[PDB]
């Protein structure tokens, strides 16, 4: 926690991903940058944006939609997105 | 009478206890912080009439007087099993 | 200061009934996973469809986070808010996606943000 | 972990629970409703037998394509899925009893055909690849026959154009509250019901306006009988599995309360421990 | 007075002993008085009458079916949607173009 | 000490306790006070040893006894917490009160089916 | 030393699918205790009964275990391990049931044992 207080950002390893093939397993929704896209070259800075926020947002959508086992056709189109870009 | 804070009076007493190097307890209260609470609130009571005259040497004789207490306590995410809630 | 008497109960009305839609949506929010939406009711239906659409009107992009972002900061006068707020509490523009509602800032461009998509 | 948000597990768990032994309540009265639409479907069949045993088994005796007996070379079933989860089994027993037999004659040769009622068997068999050319889905709990005059209509459509030769229905048995079974019936052609009777001579029917066009319609409305029979029972024995079925799941929840309010204990206790021993072991 | 029995796949519409009733058969109207002769018919949509015992009179729309007689049993099998041949050909297109979605 | 001198006179006598858990209590407080190392869940290193010098007194001899019923309060509802382990080694029967049983007007309001004895 | 470089690929890519399956096995396991088995997906209950026939083909008799076991003991070749879990995860052995992976030491000796039931 005082580490955490002290840095510029945190990219979270964890296990789960690690062990479910994730490699590198970083965790897009609790890793964050506190200068961002400010550091990138700015190629990179255009589909970065795209990417980071897809990602974690995805994780809801996977989560609630595998338990109601359901489907609707724009979170279709998402989620196999969401998936293809993990 | 209404205690808007007995949170906010035990942790000042702490605070004076941990200052004079009295041992701690739970959460670092000291050992008697229920004695400070529970001499506090038994005050509060209904007193017959036989203990109103005897008190006011006979000046006053029907009445029973009382002192009804409110006091506020806040817990934290709901939990009451901390010490002093 | 969220009182009734300073505030106004225009405004006063206005929070307390969001407060309350989005108390509403974590209760169901839990047995949803477990129900998903097959077995809510009716009842249900609409007021998820209104609190997750709330819930990304209070969203807005900052002038600071435009570095971030990329899309201008937006500012918001109260009155606006209080309108566009009730507008979905009360007018329920439903005809519009989700995605209308999020980043937009002002109510008229929630609503041309669905127009365009 | 953490015991803050393992007290909040265990509230997410508490609310499930409560919800599960509500639907539980719910399943038996849907079950006891429809079981009573159960009952007032059969007099319609029975009296449609007797009607139809009258002219089949009496001695004008006719030919008719659904009376007649030919050798299987294409085969047709009917089958009856739910719109809805949490059934259990139900549906899956139900589909690899009918994948047996559908192997079984596919072997010899025989090309199968399939009518879908409900969506869950339409996305299984759309999964497995089967041939459908018919289906209707979200009858929901108020199923209709006028609903399932389409695909009999397509399924009867093909027995007479000589497309199909035996046609099943596949469904569900209520055959109790507490116990169901899955089954394979077959509905043409006309299953050789004995139905014996000489009373016939008594009063014999006059035929307006002739006898084999009042038979064809006759074999027509009783083979939509029977398939909403069996609609009706496959929907009475989802509400009894969704009841067993929440029975378990709030049995299995309470039982797992249980476990996190030992593991919540244990962290309370020694999270205290290690904070007096801290603070003790802080002085001096 | 007979024992009649109006019906339908899911519900049964009407029941009871009756003195008479008026039918719109296939090939025209009938009435049956007590102990009429065994008879099978289709009958036409719209509506039929009843007189029930101790005269009773009422109207029944049925959207058609098969009537049935016999001298103490009687029963009219109705049917709930207009049938018809075209119709229902419709309908089994229709259940086809769900198939191919 | 009350109850010791009528069971010497030969009686056979009933010992109430308002509640055990405030015995207990009060003797971490006092264990505080006198500045001892806290144990287990903070409670006095010698809970043990107090909870056995009362109980073990409450016993039937050769001239009398002495049979206690204890008012027995549960922290957090935690049958695992020292207080309510300790004491339950000394309880040989065990009454709980149900407020159903009170509903239905049955009295007293004893639970058959949670209520046990060794 | 479980590397590529070190190991080969095969038997890198073999202990990654053994992990990979038996980690998404403990995602499955909460919605199984909650519901059970049949309100799975059609695969899901693949990915479960591989998982388990895995679990159980870890299992080995141990030659100083006869004194408890009294099974006799085996020894099982690297090559012969690797080629036995490639083969449970690409499904030769799908139709084998779960009790004939017990303490076995090599997968012949797995259909054996389901010979045997």
């Amino acid at each position: 926690t005082n580490v955490i207080s002290i840095t510029d950002g945190q990219i979270f390893l964890e296990t789960n991903l690690f062990n479910a093939g994730i490699r590198p397993a970083v965790n897009p929704g609790i890793s964050v940058s506190r200068v961002g896209g400010a550091a990138q070259t700015k190629i990179m800075k255009k589909l970065s944006g795209g990417i980071r926020t897809a990602l974690a947002q995805y994780r809801e959508l996977a989560a609630f939609s595998q338990f109601a086992s359901d489907l609707d056709d724009a979170t279709r189109k998402q989620l196999d997105h969401g998936q293809k870009v993990t | 009478i209404i205690y808007d804070d007995l949170s906010k009076q035990a942790v000042a007493y702490r605070q004076i206890s941990l200052l004079l190097r009295r041992p701690p307890g739970r959460e670092a209260f000291p050992g008697d912080v229920f004695y400070l609470h529970s001499r506090l609130l038994e005050r509060a009571a209904r007193v017959n009439a036989e203990y109103v005259e005897a008190f006011t040497k006979g000046e006053v004789k029907g009445k029973t007087g009382s002192l009804t207490a409110l006091p506020i306590i806040e817990t934290q995410a709901g939990d009451v099993s901390a010490f002093v809630p | 200061q969220l009182d009734p008497l300073v505030v106004g109960q225009e405004h006063y009305d206005t929070a307390r009934g969001v407060q309350s839609i989005l108390q509403r949506y974590q209760e169901l929010k839990d047995i949803i996973a477990i129900l998903g939406m097959d077995e809510l009711s009716e009842e249900d239906k609409l007021v998820v469809a209104r609190a997750r659409k709330i819930q990304r009107f209070l969203s807005q992009p900052f002038f600071v986070a435009e570095v971030f972002t990329g899309s201008p900061g937006k500012y918001v006068s109260l009155k606006d808010t209080i309108r566009g707020f009730k507008g979905i509490m009360e007018g329920e523009y439903d005809h519009l996606p989700e995605q209308a509602f999020y980043m937009v800032g002002s109510i008229e461009e929630a609503v041309e943000k669905a127009k365009k998509l | 972990a953490g015991a803050k948000d393992i007290r909040s597990k265990i509230a997410s768990v508490q609310n499930t629970q409560k919800i599960t032994k509500a639907m539980e309540m719910v399943a038996a009265s849907k079950m006891r409703k429809s079981q009573d639409r159960m009952a007032a479907s059969r007099p319609y069949a029975e009296t449609m037998r007797k009607v139809i045993g009258h002219l089949a088994h009496g001695n004008l005796e006719y030919k008719h394509p659904y009376l007649e007996d030919r050798d299987v070379k294409r085969v047709g079933y009917l089958v009856v899925s739910t719109d809805r989860g949490l059934a259990g089994g139900l549906n899956i027993n139900l589909f690899k009893k009918l994948l047996a037999e559908m192997k079984t004659w596919t072997d010899k040769g025989v090309q199968a055909d399939l009518a879908m009622i409900g969506s869950k068997g339409v996305s299984f068999f759309n999964s497995v690849g089967g041939n459908v050319v018919a289906q209707v889905t979200g009858m929901g709990d108020n199923p209709s026959l006028s609903e399932l005059i389409g695909p009999v209509k397509v399924m009867l459509q093909a027995y007479d154009e000589g497309r199909l030769d035996k046609l099943y229905i596949v469904s569900n048995k209520f055959i109790n509250t507490m116990s169901q079974v899955p089954t394979i019936s077959q509905l043409l052609p006309l299953p050789a019901s004995d139905d014996d009777d000489l009373k016939h001579k008594s009063w014999d029917y006059l035929y307006e306006p002739d006898p084999k066009a009042l038979l064809d319609t006759l074999l027509r409305r009783y083979v939509e009988s029977q398939v909403y029979q069996g609609v009706v029972e496959n929907l009475a024995s989802e509400q009894a599995a969704r009841m067993v079925a929440m029975k378990a799941a709030t049995d299995n929840g309470g039982s797992l309360i249980k476990e996190l309010q030992l593991v919540y204990n244990k962290a309370r206790q020694a999270s205290i421990t290690q904070e007096l021993t801290e603070i003790v072991s802080g002085a001096a | 007075t007979y024992h009649l029995d109006v019906v339908s796949a899911e519900q049964q519409m009407f029941s009871g002993l009756v003195e008479k009733i008026q039918v719109t058969g296939s090939e025209g109207e009938l009435g049956i008085y007590p102990g009429h002769a065994p008879l099978l018919t289709a009958i036409k949509p719209g509506m039929i009458r009843i007189v029930k015992q101790h005269g009773h009179e009422e109207f029944i729309y049925l959207s058609g079916g098969i009537l049935e007689v016999q001298p103490g049993n009687v029963t009219v099998l109705a049917d709930t949607a207009i049938r018809g041949q075209d119709l229902d050909e419709a309908r089994a297109m229709e259940a086809k173009r769900k198939a191919e979605e | 000490t009350m109850a010791e001198k009528f069971r010497d006179e030969g009686r056979d006598v009933l010992l109430f306790v308002d509640n055990i858990y405030r015995y207990t209590l009060a003797g971490t407080e006092v264990s505080a006070l006198l500045g001892r190392m806290p144990s287990a869940v903070g409670y006095q290193p010698t809970l043990a040893e107090e909870m056995g010098v009362l109980q073990e007194r409450i016993t039937s001899t050769k001239t009398g006894s002495i049979t206690s019923v204890q008012a027995v309060y549960v922290p957090a509802d935690d049958l695992t917490d020292p207080s309510p382990a300790t004491t339950f080694a000394h309880l040989d029967a065990t009454v709980v009160l149900s407020r159903q049983i009170a509903s239905l007007g049955i009295y007293p309001a004893v639970d058959p089916l949670d209520s046990t004895s060794r």
